């Protein structure tokens, strides 16, 4: 039942003599040839410039914390930046960033030591984790340092 | 944006299989979906671009067989039912 | 579990090529840089090369430099070394390890159990030391400028037969 | 302690004949009779004609309204605001519609004059907009305030009418004017006049009436817009 339109025929009236007549075999559809996904053209990009290309950062006692909403945030133009020599992404991964959606971002901007910057993961202690900055152990967010 | 191919559509939230033609259907400037009394989906209206698109679902129906009795002869036509004449 | 397993491993030609493959499981293994090192069967450690969060940045020991290429599919969470032109001193076991931190202050901390592929060091550190129970040994690396002074100094205790362990990460501190 | 001027006046009461529709949803449709089940004004219904004066209203399951010199800006919509939560607040002083569910102080007097003192300053803002101005009587502006998924999505026509009191007869339907996602709850609001203790005030009459589930049947022509309605 897949080589001669006839076959078919003689497949779905299950006999082999197909009597003279006009026979609906099965059905078609044209298949499609691609997929076309399309959104509008980014018109609110979220400015993190503001945070991270600021001229002054903020003590880490006293760490500036800036809303983002309204607004939409290409993650993979940071991830992809190689000004950035941390990145790590806790509760989320960084390639899936773009796929998901928040109510709202928080940027935490601070100013550290480097010996000091192990300090800003998820259940670390130290005196900038305890004493400075602390993360929930259940963070969904990233560290850029 | 691909017109007058069968595609697999998703315009932003709005998924849908159709043939995505230019149209003269005068969209309300704020409208995006169009839609008949069968309450499906028959326009729509470009993001990116402000231009309204007719989805017509791609060419689709049955294959009737015409044969004379196999004892008369083993020749064959086939009938693609209501749709133009695309792959033979 | 932070275990980064480890394939690839085998009888090979020189000239050849060889697909290492490493599989990190237990954390984010996209943000995270890591490296591919090496072993010398009784010879100390010689990192191959090393690869960043992203992907983007690759780095190569200049004795490797030129005919691997590192690579790294964070979507199947996977990393590879893939080795050309394959030469006899390349004979050797195969460990990927885990950057804790961003470079320059690299800080390896889980290795790999270890493949056995079959086909000079910078730090001038001593070939070897004697101590005694009970007694205060150190033993000193040594380096330039550029390795020592800029960069934080990380301290692996490798057993006989057995993965590297950090011991002494940034200068200072233990795990 | 509101204005030196708070005159007693009873919430008059008009009828709203065929106004308040609004398109339920971005759908393009032609030459169609569509039926769908969703907050509408009901037809012919007594919608309270406030005339300065805007004494706090509910907000149970969205509001109609319908204004007829710019001398209205915007609303306050709030709960328990007093700075303990967030609210809505719409100003147009000139051509300048602003959005802003801040933590406003806004005092139960929001004094104006040009001067502003409606609220002393707003604090913990989750959403800002500057977009483009929203806003005998000569110009009616009907606004529909709904709240759905969180989302609060006002529909909005401004239409040249000739009027003096009520709200005029014939149809236009309230196209969709932006969608704010506040996310927040919302039960109370207010409004803004432009009319430091004896200010005068300005003729300007504003009705308010009170979505609610209706089923309707609308009358999309060939060019997509609603021409007619029946509930
Ligand atoms: C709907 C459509 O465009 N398909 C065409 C139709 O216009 C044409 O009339 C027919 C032959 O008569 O072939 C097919
Ligand atoms: C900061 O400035 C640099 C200048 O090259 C630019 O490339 C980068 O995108 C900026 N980053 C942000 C977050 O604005
Ligand atoms: C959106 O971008 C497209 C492609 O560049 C352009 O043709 C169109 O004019 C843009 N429209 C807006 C919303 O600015
Ligand atoms: C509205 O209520 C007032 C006061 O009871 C009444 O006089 C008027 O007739 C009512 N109008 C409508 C539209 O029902
Ligand atoms: C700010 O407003 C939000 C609105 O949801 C509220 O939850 C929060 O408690 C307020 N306080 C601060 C300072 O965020
Ligand atoms: C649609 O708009 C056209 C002008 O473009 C107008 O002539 C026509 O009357 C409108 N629709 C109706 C009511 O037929």
């Amino acid at each position: 039942c897949a080589l001669d339109p006839l076959s078919e025929t003689k497949c779905t009236l299950k006999s082999f003599t197909v009597e003279k007549g006009i026979y609906q075999t099965s059905n078609f559809r044209v298949q499609p040839t691609e997929s076309i996904v399309r959104f509008p053209n980014i018109t609110n990009l979220c400015p993190f410039g503001e945070v991270f290309n600021a001229t002054r950062f903020a003590s880490v006692y006293a760490w500036n914390r800036k809303r983002i909403s309204n607004c939409v945030a290409d993650y993979s133009v940071l991830y992809n930046s190689a000004s950035f020599s941390t990145f790590k992404c806790y509760g989320v991964s960084p390639t899936k960033l773009n796929d998901l959606c928040f109510t709202n971002v928080y940027a935490d901007s601070f100013v550290i030591r480097g010996d000091e910057v192990r300090q800003i993961a998820p259940g670390q202690t130290g005196k900038i984790a305890d004493y400075n900055y602390k993360l929930p152990d259940d963070f969904t967010g990233c560290v850029i340092a | 944006l691909v017109k007058n191919k069968c595609v697999n559509f998703n315009f932003n939230g709005l998924t849908g299989t159709g043939v995505l033609t230019e149209s003269n259907k005068k969209f309300l400037p704020f409208q995006q979906f169009g839609r008949d009394i069968a309450d499906t989906t028959d326009a729509v209206r470009d993001p990116q671009t402000l231009e309204i698109l007719d989805i017509t679902p791609c060419s689709f129906g049955g294959v009737s067989v015409i044969t004379p009795g196999t004892n008369t002869s083993n020749q064959v036509a086939v009938l693609y039912q209501d749709v133009n004449c695309t792959e033979v | 579990e932070v275990q980064v397993l480890e394939s690839g491993g085998g009888l090979v030609q020189p000239g050849g090529s060889l697909r290492l493959s490493c599989a990190a499981s237990g954390f984010t293994f996209s943000s995270y840089d890591m490296s591919w090192v090496r072993q010398a069967p009784g010879k100390g450690l010689e990192w191959v090369s090393g690869i960043s969060y992203s992907g983007g940045s690759t780095y190569y020991a200049d004795s490797v430099k030129g005919r691997f290429t590192i690579s790294r599919d964070n979507s199947k969470n996977t990393l590879y070394l893939q080795m050309n032109s394959l030469r006899a001193e390349d004979t050797a076991v195969y460990y990927c390890a885990r950057d804790v931190n961003f470079v320059p202050l690299v800080t390896f901390d889980y290795w790999g159990q270890g493949t056995l592929v079959t086909v000079q060091s910078v730090l001038t550190q001593p070939p070897s030391a004697s101590g005694t129970p009970g007694q205060r040994v150190t033993l000193s690396c040594t380096g330039s400028s550029s390795n020592i002074g800029s960069n934080s100094v990380t301290w692996y205790q490798q057993l006989p037969g057995t993965a590297p362990k950090l011991l002494i990460y940034d200068d200072n501190q233990r795990p | 302690v509101n204005l030196t001027t708070r005159t007693q006046l009873p919430p008059a009461y008009t009828n709203s004949f065929t106004r308040g529709v609004y398109y339920p949803d971005k759908v393009f449709r032609s030459s169609v009779l569509h039926s769908t089940q969703d907050l509408f004004l009901p037809f012919f219904s007594n919608v309270t004609w406030f005339h300065f004066d805007n004494p706090v209203l509910p907000f149970n399951d969205g509001v109609y309204f319908a204004s007829t010199s710019n001398i209205i800006r915007g609303w306050i919509f709030g709960t328990t605001l007093d700075s303990k939560t967030q609210s809505l607040l719409i100003v147009n002083n000139a051509t300048n519609v602003v959005i802003k569910v801040c933590e406003f102080q806004f005092c139960n007097d929001p004094f104006l004059g040009s001067e502003f003192r409606v609220y002393s300053s707003a604090n913990n803002c989750t959403f800002e907009y500057v977009s483009q101005p929203f806003l005998n009587f000569k110009n009616l502006r009907e606004f529909v305030f709904k709240n759905i998924d969180g989302y609060f999505k006002i529909y909005s026509k401004h239409t040249p009418i000739n009027l003096v009191r009520d709200l005029p007869q014939g149809f236009s339907a309230l196209e969709p004017l932006v969608d704010l996602p506040i996310g927040i709850n919302i039960t109370r609001f207010q409004t803004l006049l432009a009319l430091s203790s004896g200010w005068t005030a300005g003729a300007a009459a504003y009705y308010v009436g009170y979505l609610q589930p209706r089923t309707f049947l609308l009358k999309y022509n060939e060019n997509g817009t609603i021409t007619d309605a029946v509930d």
